């Protein structure tokens, strides 16, 4: 049973992310939930707003090698107050499928994991990013 | 140089623990100069300078014309051969490395705060010693409150009731993870 491809799973650990591919019979990865940004605040110069025309203005990477970044803080999408970041977890996960894992998330089927005292909107908004930027096949 | 001056006074009878007390007879009985070599023409021919103060054990001193000439270095630090000028006059150069358009809003718009800001003929002496300095057109506004000393606590009280202000309060629960390491790139 498949898109193209057949389901897998990933464990969304509020520390570290697990997961490993259809065939296996290991996590291949148990990995650092972190990216790092600069946050040092001096926000100056030649200004604009309002207008998401082409960029030269972001300065950004993720995953276990964005913890040696310099003052790029190295956040962590994990649960523990933070939770407003959901909003990354998207474009951070669209790194993890196409970029690390380098995968097709149209093609496969998925299943992806939540703690009990969940509430819905954050899951719920990501819902429509699910079926119409993810745009997968079925997931749990 | 104030205690290099009054030792002159006879005080062969001087200690390290009454700077606090030299500070004490300044801040009830010396003020800023106004005219400075006009108040050395008349501290070199008039005792109307002169007044008394009191020590501990019930002892009388006099005093008067000290009472402004070390109340004169704050415009001339180059009195201590300090590469200072007059202060004003000094800091006026680094306003000199800047825009024009500023300038009289500026002079309309200068804030007084600290101890030792709250001295009396300050302001009479130096918005015409400023006016040594100026370009012509002026006005100006000396906001230099009663108080003014603490006037620097009390906005800090306010800011920190401001929503706006709270909105990165820094956490010990930060530090808990990042150490040291990078809190000067937490600042900018």
């Amino acid at each position: 049973m498949a898109g193209r491809l057949p389901a897998c799973v990933v464990d969304c650990g509020t520390g570290y992310t697990k997961l490993g591919y259809a065939g296996n019979t290991e996590p291949q990865f148990i990995i650092p939930s972190c990216i790092a940004i600069k946050e040092s605040a001096k926000v100056g110069d030649q200004a604009q707003r309002r207008v998401m025309k082409g960029v030269d203005d972001l300065d950004f990477f993720i995953g276990d090698e964005a913890i040696e970044k310099p003052t790029y803080a190295t956040k962590w999408p994990i649960r523990h107050g933070i939770v407003e970041d959901w909003d990354l977890m998207e474009r951070f996960m669209e790194q993890v499928i196409f970029k690390y894992l380098r995968a097709e998330p149209e093609d496969h089927y998925f299943l992806l994991t939540e703690p009990p005292l969940n509430t819905p909107e954050n899951r719920e908004y990501t819902a429509e990013i699910m079926f119409e930027s993810f745009n997968v096949p079925g997931l749990y | 140089y104030l205690m290099k001056i009054l030792t002159e006074r006879g005080y062969s009878f001087v200690t390290t623990a009454e700077r606090e007390i030299v500070r004490d007879i300044k801040e009830k009985l010396c003020y800023v100069a106004l005219d400075f070599e006009n108040e050395m023409a008349t501290a070199a021919s008039s005792s109307s300078l002169e007044k008394s103060y009191e020590l501990p054990d019930g002892q009388v001193i006099t005093i008067g014309n000290e009472r402004f000439r070390c109340p004169e270095t704050l415009f001339q630090p180059s009195f201590i051969g300090m590469e200072s000028a007059g202060i004003h006059e000094t800091t006026y150069n680094s306003i000199m490395k800047c825009d024009i358009d500023i300038r009289k809003d500026l002079y309309a718009n200068n804030v007084m705060s600290g101890g030792t800001t709250m001295y009396p003929g300050i302001a009479d002496r130096m918005q015409k010693e400023i006016t040594a300095l100026a370009p012509s057109t002026m006005k100006i506004k000396i906001i230099a409150p009663p108080e003014r000393k603490y006037s620097v606590w009390i906005g800090g009280s306010i800011l920190a009731s401001l929503s706006t202000f709270q909105q990165m309060w820094i956490t010990k629960q930060e530090y808990d993870e990042a150490g040291p390491s990078i809190v000067h790139r937490k600042c900018f």
